[PDB]
RNA sequence: CCGGCCGGGAACUCAAAGGAGACUGCCAGUGAUAAACUGGAGGAAGGUGGGGAUGACGUCAAGUCAUCAUGGCCCUUACGACCAGGGCUACACACGUGCUACAAUGGCGCAUACAAAGAGAAGCGACCUCGCGAGAGCAAGCGGACCUCAUAAAGUGCGUCGUAGUCCGGAUUGGAGUCUGCAACUCGACUCCAUGAAGUCGGAAUCGCUAGUAAUCGUGGAUCAGAAUGCCACGGUGAAUAC
């Protein structure tokens, strides 16, 4: 019945729902345009879809849960590219070529006994 | 337009024109506009006579510019001839809030000299 | 450290739960809104008669195995250095060293 | 007692000596090692002495000196 | 660095246009690291520049972009008692990362009133061929000339 | 009806002493919950190296402390009197609450 | 009563136990046919994948007799011990490490999304009422994936301020207060009203940083009756450049 992807892009866990039908993309019980609002975060949602311009035929069903704005819609794109990896087969080497398939991993690091921040050190004078 | 001392700025917003009196800072301002009726948004210059007349008496309420660097003034001269400690400060010039003046107080000691 | 120092702690000690535990009314119960006429204004002057020895304001917490003053550590009851002393040889246990 | 809900503070030592004192009004002038306590208006007129940490300098009452805890008007700390 | 050479990383197109070079031009503005009124600016005075002259958004940008890169540029080299710049030609991943760091930066001391305005000002006064980023581009020039005796 | 936690400063204790309650809940006969984790707790300390200066160099400790939960959920007379002090492990924490 | 709220399910995010994975493993080329190097496929990860812990023989007779122990030397009706007050916070000046700013990629007002980690028994303290506010009163819940701290902020949408020492800046000072605490003057934090200083991008010189890094924004903890812009830790947004 369903197909499905996790994506976890950076302290961000998503889990999306994909579903043949028309184009329409519900996240977390919120329309697309309203739950982000930022351009950058309603396009890399977008960004796996209009790849394979399918757009118009899937109906997602979307939960996000932790991180950010762009963490969350980072972490989506994620899913939707694992979630477009179980009903289809022979469109891997295509979605791996633009990315979308790469977890990602890169978090927050300590920050550091003697360090400052979590790699500045302080101001250091000799004299 | 004219208060109790003078009100020089028009163009300015009526809660932030008053707040060139000795004596009416923010809150007050705002609360003054709204005892006389007048919102906040409206302009000093757009208002008619009909409305300044009650400003004029609306800061008899708070002791202001005409009165209020009197009583500061008698305030500090009563410590400072008292001889208590906060007297000794002000008269020295140095701070009075017992704080730093080992490296700090420009402020209230002066410019850096020598 | 200094065991002179050491005596006011333990000083200090019986004398906490010998009255805070039992003379706090006067701090606590007569304080607030009630019969507001001079038994109040005797709480605060009965008050300052107990010895010196309030139970929070006069208690260092020193380490107890040298009574450093500083360096404190409220869970284990030793210095910062004791607790690397009463080290990772492994008398503390489940301590180890962390690494994240 | 830095509060209005506590009330204002004085000592007990020196509370029963003002007391002594203005039982029988003005006399020699009055040692104390306090300097904690609020000044009362009970003791307008006496020449009570404050410890500054090294000697007992007299600090003189008076009206104005009624809400200023008694060791303001003993400088501890000297300076030129 | 000295041992490493390492190529770059990659750049997200822009939401509104596609072009990683106005991808870049919203990363240069930026400050802070708030890429959203980073892009803010970006868009409104690229609006605001097709509709003043020019045609399109995306290409007053790159005729803009053609009066301020710098073809060659000056090197300093310690010799002496003192230095001897020596020309040296720019390779092109430079040069347009070069003419906006110069455009942004020569925007920021205008005497208009918000960023928005300021951007596009200076935007199309490139495309006129004036303005202050193309007078930085002609002292580069310049200097080239002046010191091209030590090519 | 009977909530069974344990705690300890170490997985592989912590895993003795589960692993026979739901042993004597199979004794029992059925009707164990099975242990479940419940998340665990770190605390990080950061205590100066030396007897002096040199602030800047510390050493940093963690304890952790390792949480099951077995959920017995049908008290049978006889659960209840063979419950008591079989975990035949030392220095593991039991809350048994009602 | 569209509140996981209720039966209910073990799929999903997650929790924590155990395994699989990455080894120049495979292919082409260069290489003294070798070590290895440059690339290609697959892969979540590619050449010690990112970080941490880990610091050889020794140097500075570097620091600590004030964590502690100890060889000597010394006071031993004292250089030991107890107590009240004061000082460690003093101020013509100089240096170091930081916070706040000097504004329009901002100030203020209204409304509203999204975190992670961590703490709690003479402790964390909901709810409701009161107070302009710090906070006060009664006062559930929790030694805790449930109860409290705890509304995250930068952001987004709308409105105004139009380049002024300014609706920027918040020092200093007068008055009025709240909470710990025997006790707030010397010398606490915080709240209310008023005042509004220097500051309009800083001389010589000099510091940090190569990727979730710098920059920027907030939350937590240790110490702690009260008292950090410091210390330790967490996440959100997120660069430029390496010839
Ligand atoms: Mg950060
Ligand atoms: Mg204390
Ligand atoms: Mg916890
Ligand atoms: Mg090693
Ligand atoms: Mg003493
Ligand atoms: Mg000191
Ligand atoms: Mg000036
Ligand atoms: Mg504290």
């Amino acid at each position: 019945n369903q197909y499905y992807g996790t994506g976890r892009r950076k302290s961000s866990a998503a889990r999306v729902f994909i579903k043949p039908g028309n184009g329409k993309i519900v996240i977390n019980q919120r329309s697309l345009e309203q739950y982000f609002g930022r351009e950058t975060a309603r396009m890399v949602v977008r960004q796996p879809l209009e790849l394979v311009d399918m757009v118009e035929k899937l109906d997602l069903y979307i939960t996000v849960k932790g991180g950010g704005i762009s963490g969350q819609a980072g972490a989506i794109r994620h899913g939707i590219t694992r979630a477009l990896m179980e009903y289809d087969e022979s469109l891997r080497s295509e979605l791996r070529k633009a990315g979308f398939v790469t977890r990602d991993a890169r978090q927050v690091e300590r920050k550091k006994v003697g360090l400052r921040k979590a790699r500045r050190r302080p101001q250091f004078s000799k004299r | 337009a004219r208060i109790a001392g003078i009100n020089i700025p028009d163009h300015k917003h009526a809660v932030i024109a008053l707040t060139s009196i000795y004596g009416v800072g923010k809150t007050r301002s705002k609360a003054i506009l709204a005892a006389a009726g007048i919102a906040e948004d409206v302009k000093i210059s757009e208002l008619s006579e009909g409305q300044i007349d009650t400003l004029r008496d609306e800061v008899a309420k708070f002791v202001v510019e005409g009165d209020l660097r009197r009583e500061i003034s008698m305030s500090i001269k009563r410590l400072m001839d008292l001889g208590c400690y906060r007297g000794l400060r002000h008269r020295r010039g140095l701070p009075v809030r017992g704080q730093r003046t080992k490296t700090n107080a420009r402020t209230r000691k002066g410019p850096r000299k020598p | 450290a200094k065991q002179s120092m050491k005596a006011r702690e333990v000083k200090r000690v019986a004398l906490a739960d010998k009255y805070f535990a039992k003379r706090a009314e006067l701090k606590a119960i007569i304080s607030d809104v009630n019969a507001s006429d001079e038994d109040r204004w005797n709480a605060v002057l009965k008050l300052q008669t107990l010895p010196r020895d309030s139970s929070p304001s006069r208690q260092r917490n020193r380490c107890r195995q040298t009574g450093r003053p500083h360096g404190f550590l409220r869970k284990f009851g030793l210095s910062r250095i004791k607790v690397r002393e009463a080290a990772m040889r492994g008398e503390i246990p489940g301590l180890k060293k962390a690494s994240w | 007692m830095r509060s209005l809900k506590k009330g204002p503070f004085i000592d007990l030592h020196l509370l029963k000596k003002v007391e002594k004192a203005v039982e029988s009004g003005d006399k020699k002038p009055l040692r104390t090692w306090s300097r904690r306590s609020t000044i009362f208006p009970n003791m307008i007129g006496l020449t009570i002495a404050v410890h500054n940490g090294r000697q007992h300098v007299p600090v003189f009452v008076t009206d104005e000196m009624v809400g200023h805890k008694l060791g303001e008007f003993a400088p501890t700390r000297t300076y030129r | 660095p000295r041992r490493r050479v390492i190529g770059q990383r990659k750049i997200l197109p822009d939401p509104k246009f596609g072009s990683e070079l106005l991808a870049k031009f919203v990363n240069i503005l930026m400050v802070d690291g708030k890429k959203s009124t980073a892009e803010s600016i970006v868009y409104s005075a690229l609006e605001t520049l097709a509709q003043r002259s020019g045609k399109s958004e995306l290409e007053a940008f790159e005729v803009a972009l053609e009066n301020v890169r710098p073809t060659v540029e000056v090197k300093s080299r310690r010799v002496g008692g003192s230095t001897y710049q020596v020309p040296v030609e720019v390779r092109p991943v430079r040069r347009n990362a070069l003419a906006m760091r110069w455009i942004v930066e020569a925007a920021r001391k205008r005497g208009d009133k918000s960023m928005a305005l300021r951007l596009a000002n200076e935007l199309s006064d490139a495309a006129e061929n004036k303005g202050t980023a193309v007078k930085k581009r002609e002292d580069v020039h310049r200097m080239a000339e002046a010191n091209k005796a030590f090519a | 009806r009977i909530r069974i936690r344990l705690k300890a400063f170490d997985h592989r204790l912590i895993d003795q002493a589960t692993a026979e309650i739901v042993e004597t809940a199979k004794r029992t006969g059925a009707q164990v919950r099975g242990p479940i984790p419940l998340p665990t707790r770190k605390e990080r300390f950061t205590v100066l190296i030396s007897p002096h200066v040199n602030k800047d160099a510390r050493d940093q400790y963690e304890i952790r402390t390792h949480l099951r939960l077995v959920d017995i959920v049908e008290p049978t007379e006889k659960t209840v009197d063979a419950l008591m002090r079989l975990d035949l492990a030392a220095g593991v924490d039991v809350q048994i609450s009602l």
